[PDB]
């Protein structure tokens, strides 16, 4: 599950329309500032995009 | 007797005449590849 | 120590030292970047040619060496350094007397950290600037968190958080908030390296004892542990192509590739480095690509591929040995005489203490050669001397050359420590000549000479 | 580079995609039982009738095949190629093909599996596609004229380069040519794969595990002369008698053991590896007929290895998984018989670890020293441990009783050993 919880993770809103590395990572098109649990949900889903998940790790 | 009549010609049958060519092992001509890689920048974030 | 006579150029001959060097990847193509004492040095990956070299030498010795897309960072006494092609862009100063170990560089937080367990934190001021350059905040890992820094990693998809291994144990740093928020349990070995991996949240630690402990940092718990044989590990790298292979490096200058699908071993690559200068120092494969670029203390630095697999179908199973290619290197050892091979000032012959003779260039650095000590056949239809198991040749300290006829005979007459003959060399085959000249009253040679005219060679006993 | 090997890349890659009408009488003629003419002549429905007659015969004979009459061999597996489908399903096309070649790799000296195989090699091309597989498979058979069938059709991969000169012969390959193609060392992790494969789906028979276990033994008797060739060897065939061992067959227990006796005869090992395979041997013997195998292979197996510490005492996990797994009248009746095998240093190996361990039944090795015939040094190690045997234990009479047999023969022996640890008259007063 989770060993630690990071709490100063929650209450950042990071934008994402504003550098080209991270347009990428929009699912809608009126959405720019994002939290960052929805965030890092998102960057760890184009990050399985870019290198996949070999059968070894599970 | 034919036991090692027999056994010479086993020897004799198995004798192969040409040449059996082995496993060639050539080196292929390597290029560099455009692959995906990962950036920091996005992985850092401004407080609000 | 002033001259108004003569002024440093650069130093010709060298490729490594020993210090683990940096890659980075700057769109399609590879940069090499290594360090040579005071300066470094940066090479290309699809041709290994020099590329930049600091146009100023540092005060002391590169101690860490980190790369981003464009800006190399350095790390040298008590100062880091952000440069950009050789040129001194930015100077960043750590405010600290101690000397600076480890620099990990992501996102706008440059990751600073000390060999008295200090980690300092750089923040970009600016969020379009080029390299961090304002102070951030100094972490501070106590006795009570773990041991002195190994190694300083930045996983991949965690904001904000610095990844770092102790000799004990492994520690997180919200580096926005500067808190720890996760400690590791304690590791009975002595953590040697780290490096990240393709998958999320995973780190590969390498300790002392051949152990390499496979840790998840989301729970906590190691996965896969690689056992090898009373080795001591020095790199870590994933060849990240998509097919499953750990690259861990000995000290003792082997190379071990694993299959982690099949849990099986590929390859030992032997004697790759020399053991007595570090072994394999720094290994890591190119990012998606089948080339494993490897370097140690024995200043030199090859190019190894894995070949596509001969079965069409099978594939992952029948995986083809790792093979040489592209390697550029210099003397392990201080080189002991220097001539000069033409009037150009094109060819430098340099023969050292490794047992060896090299032909660099002072005008291309990519165009020296280590000239061949490959004997030739006997005229007379007798078998020469020598050992079967094949050694170099001794230690040569006195050496003549003549350019004026060269390539249609032997012209380089070179005389070794404690042997009986000199030995001759041609400069145009780069090889080893048919010819030793004996002194013929039972002594060592301590001087050889040409004539101007090149037919005649003279031979001091 | 230039231009025509790149275009030969783009050919092999081609080479089952019909152009043309000549390229669809090269593709066609490729026939396993008809001639070349009667090959281009005939419909893909007129060897389809032969073929679903073909394995509702061999489904008669095993029901295995009742699964590849609805997924290979329906009626609706006759419009699709494989060089119209994407790459997602023709993985899936591939590894159905191979399921079906070993689950049919034993069946093939009979003329229903070669008329269901023809259809498989004209409707799905397994002639050029996936060459490997099909020739892996009937590997065993190379006497066989099906075999120089299968040559006179196939494309050689890079691989199976040694049967180069053997395509379209009248003369079938021999066994010298088959060792040869086994010498490669890239092959044997290939024939790995294979075997692995082949355990793992429980379709594992005698003859192509005679016919391996006959080409492993010879591969490693061929490179006897190599020292570095039979160390980079090593991790090929002990992990294969490692997943032969791990099956529960009859067969692939014995022929596992026949890999692992002649290897270490050819290549002493280290003590722990042996020490790894004693218990891999014995972890899942229990085939009746295997286990007289079994019993010559440990013996066989310590005999190899020399250095001091052979014949020490085993670890007691070792010890009791041997007293479980083989009766001590069962040992006792094996050196019963009047071959009687060199087991000179197991034994000396296997009291030790009785006079350690277990500590109460000495009447065994009474009946041990008076079977075998052993050697000095052997002796003497026994006589040494026997010795700190009567320090620590109670002593019992049946102790005084085999001391007894040690001063029946040679007696020197046992007085220079007390001379060593302790004194001669106090044997009598300890015992």
């Amino acid at each position: 599950e989770a060993a630690w919880i990071d709490s100063d993770d929650e209450k950042i809103k990071v934008p994402i329309l504003v550098t080209n590395k991270t347009k990428k990572l929009r699912t809608s098109y009126n959405e720019s500032k994002i939290n960052g649990v929805h965030y890092i949900n998102r960057l760890r889903s184009q990050f399985e995009k870019i290198y996949p998940r070999p059968k070894w790790v599970d | 007797s034919r036991a090692k009549v027999e056994n010479r010609l086993s020897q004799l049958e198995g004798r192969d005449l040409r040449t059996t060519p082995k496993v060639v092992r050539e080196a292929k001509k390597v290029e560099m590849t455009e692959a995906r890689a990962y950036n920091a920048d996005a992985d850092t974030a401004k407080a609000a | 120590k002033n001259s108004k006579i003569f002024s440093p150029f650069r130093i010709i001959g060298n490729v490594s030292n020993g210090v683990p060097f940096a890659t980075g990847t700057l769109g399609s193509t590879f940069y090499i970047v290594t360090c040579v004492g005071k300066t470094f040095q940066i090479y290309d990956a699809n041709t290994l040619h020099l590329l930049f070299v600091s146009e100023k030498e540092t005060p002391s010795s590169i101690v860490a060496l980190s790369a981003h897309f464009h800006y190399v960072y350095a790390a040298y006494e008590n100062k880091v350094g952000i440069y950009k092609r050789g040129i001194e862009e930015h100077l960043l100063e750590l405010e600290t007397d101690a000397n600076v170990e480890h620099l990990c560089i992501f996102g706008d937080y440059l990751c600073a950290s000390t060999d008295d367990n200090s980690i300092f934190i750089y923040k970009k001021s600016d969020p379009q600037d080029k390299y961090p350059s304002e102070f951030y905040t100094k972490l501070t890992v106590t006795e009570i968190q773990g041991g002195e820094i190994v190694s300083l990693q930045h996983l991949a998809t965690y904001l904000n958080k610095l990844t770092v291994v102790t000799k004990s144990n492994v520690l997180l740093f919200n580096v926005r908030t500067g808190k720890l928020v996760f400690t590791s349990n304690e590791f009975p070995d002595q953590i040697t390296t780290a490096e990240p991996a393709p998958v999320l949240d995973i780190i590969a630690l390498g300790t002392v004892t051949g152990e390499v402990i496979m840790f998840n940092m989301r729970k906590g718990k190691r996965i896969r542990t690689i056992k090898i044989p009373q080795s001591r590990i020095s790199s870590l790298s994933f060849r990240t192509d998509g097919s499953s292979h750990l690259s861990v490096g000995t000290s003792s200058g082997d190379l071990i590739f694993y299959d982690l699908d099949r849990r099986s071993r590929i390859h030992v690559l032997k004697n790759i480095h020399r053991e007595s200068y570090g072994g394999v120092t720094q290994a890591t494969f190119l990012n998606g690509q089948p080339i494993i670029v490897t370097s140690g203390g024995d200043n030199s630095l090859k190019e190894y591929v894995f070949d596509p697999s001969l079965s069409q179908g099978s594939g992952d199973v029948v995986v083809q040995p790792p093979r040489y290619l592209r390697s550029r290197g210099g003397h392990s050892q201080p080189p002991s005489y220097i001539a000069f091979a033409d009037s150009q000032s094109h060819f430098m012959l340099s023969a050292s203490k490794d047992r060896s003779l090299w032909s660099f260039s002072l005008r291309k650095d990519a165009q020296s050669q280590e000239m061949s000590q490959r004997l030739h056949k006997k005229q007379d239809g007798g078998r020469v001397g020598g050992s079967t198991i094949k050694s170099k040749f001794p230690e040569i300290v006195a050496l003549a050359i003549e350019n004026a006829r060269i390539g249609e005979w032997e012209n380089i007459i070179t005389a070794h420590k404690d042997e009986k003959f000199a030995r001759t060399w041609d400069m145009r085959n780069k090889r080893v000549g048919r010819w030793t000249f004996d002194t013929t009253d039972d002594g060592f040679v301590k001087s050889v000479a040409m004539s101007q005219c090149g037919n005649f060679g003279f031979i001091g006993s | 580079s230039s231009l025509s090997d790149q275009l030969a890349q783009v050919a092999s890659n081609n080479a089952t995609v019909a152009l043309d009408r000549k390229r669809r009488q090269k593709l066609h003629s490729a026939s396993l039982i008809y001639n070349s003419k009667t090959a281009a002549t005939q419909d893909y429905d007129f060897i389809f009738e032969n073929a679903s007659k073909a394995l509702e015969e061999l489904s008669q004979i095993e029901p295995k095949f009742a699964i590849f009459s609805r997924t290979l061999f329906s009626e609706s597996s006759i419009s699709l190629d494989r060089n119209v489908q994407t790459k997602e399903e023709i993985k899936d096309l591939d590894n159905a093909i191979n399921a079906y070649l070993l689950l049919a790799s034993s069946k093939w000296y009979l003329a229903p599996t070669l008329h269901a195989t023809e259809w498989l090699v004209r409707r799905f091309q397994i002639h050029v596609k996936n060459t490997e597989m099909l020739l892996l498979s009937t590997l065993n058979y190379y006497q066989t004229p099906v075999f120089k069938r299968i040559l006179s059709i196939i494309k050689l991969p890079p691989l199976f380069n040694c049967l180069s000169n053997f395509v379209r012969s009248e003369k079938p390959p021999t066994a010298l040519t088959m060792i040869k193609l086994f010498n490669d060392m890239d092959f044997l992790k290939l024939y790995t794969s294979y075997l692995d494969q082949c355990i793992k789906h429980n379709a594992t028979y005698t003859n192509q595990l005679l016919f391996t276990t006959c080409c492993f033994i010879n591969v490693v008797a061929f490179n006897s002369n190599n020292d570095e060739k039979l160390n980079q060897l090593v991790p090929i065939l002990l992990e294969i008698s490692a997943k032969l061992l791990a099956s529960k067959s009859k067969d692939c227990q014995i022929a596992a053991h026949t890999i692992l006796v002649v290897f270490a005869t050819a290549l002493p090992l280290k003590k722990t590896i042996i020490l790894a395979a004693m218990e891999t041997i014995l972890s899942n013997l229990d085939a009746k007929e295997a286990k007289h195998s079994a019993l010559l292979t440990i013996c066989k197996l310590f005999q190899t290895l020399k250095g001091q510490g052979n014949v020490d005492q085993l670890p007691s996990k070792i010890f009791k998984l041997f007293d479980s797994k083989f009766d001590t009248v069962s040992i006792l009746t094996f050196l019963d018989k009047e071959d009687k095998p060199v087991c000179d240093k197991f034994i000396t190996s296997y009291t030790r670890s009785i006079a350690r361990y277990d500590r109460s039944k000495l009447n065994i090795i009474l009946s041990l020293l008076k079977k075998i015939r052993l050697e000095r040094y052997e002796v003497r190690l026994i006589i040494t441990d026997l010795i700190y045997l009567s320090e620590i234990l109670e002593d019992k009479s049946q102790l005084v009783e085999l001391f007894e047999y040690f001063i029946s023969i040679n007696e020197d022996l046992v007085l220079k050993c007390l001379k060593s640890l302790g004194l001669t008259g106090x044997x009598x007063x300890x015992x």
